């Protein structure tokens, strides 16, 4: 395992993140759905306050999920374009040449997400496999100055406090699905 | 019921878009 084909190490590495990224999805989706259930439970107990703040969490967890489906995709995208990834060695290349196919918008973000998503430890492997293809400077140029990192990404990683409106709107919806009678403060 | 919470979730997300 010394002089083995890049194209291979990368294909297996990505394939991994996918497998785990989806696992996190299935698990957190089911987990979040059971939280919704409990949210309704708190309504049927006049615990208005404890049902409010609780939902705020429901949002951040739901937003996290989104960030996963998005990272999933970004990988799959790269996995296919593996052949095209092997023909790169400088930043200039990826930057102003593979921006239409989304190769850049995908790899750059994934590396950023490393710190923020710890349920897919294997992601870090990609950062390392970048110096293997480019350098150790590229990675630091992302984790630090998120150069060309999608807006929706950086934002779903550290989601801003939930808007009062969205919360109330959420509660009202959880009620129209489980029961409850009075959703006050709307 | 059972399949009612499924759509609920489906509608939730879009509701934040």
């Amino acid at each position: 395992p010394s002089m083995i084909p890049f194209t291979i190490k990368l294909k297996t590495c990505l394939k991994m993140c996918i497998q785990r990224l989806r696992y996190a999805q299935e698990k957190q989706q089911a987990i979040a759905k059971q939280s919704r259930r409990q949210v309704a439970q708190l309504l049927l107990t006049n615990k208005e306050q404890k049902a409010h703040y609780r939902v705020e969490t429901l949002i951040h967890d739901d937003i996290h999920i989104e960030l996963l489906e998005i990272l999933e995709l970004y990988c799959e995208l790269l996995l296919a374009r593996v052949q095209v990834i092997n023909d790169i060695s400088t930043e200039e290349q990826l930057v102003k040449e593979h921006m239409d196919d989304g190769i850049n918008e995908a790899i750059r973000s994934l590396i950023y997400a490393i710190l923020f998503v710890d349920e897919v430890k294997e992601l870090s492997q990609l950062k390392d496999l970048m110096a293997w293809k480019i350098n150790v400077e590229f990675v630091n140029g992302v984790i630090a100055d998120h150069i060309d990192v999608p807006e929706k990404i950086i934002k779903k990683c550290s989601p801003s406090v939930p808007k009062e409106e969205l919360v109330d709107l959420y509660l009202k919806e959880i009620a129209k699905t489980y029961d409850v009678p009075y959703s006050k403060l709307e | 019921d059972d399949e009612k919470e499924d759509k609920l979730a489906q509608r939730l997300r879009a509701l934040r878009g």
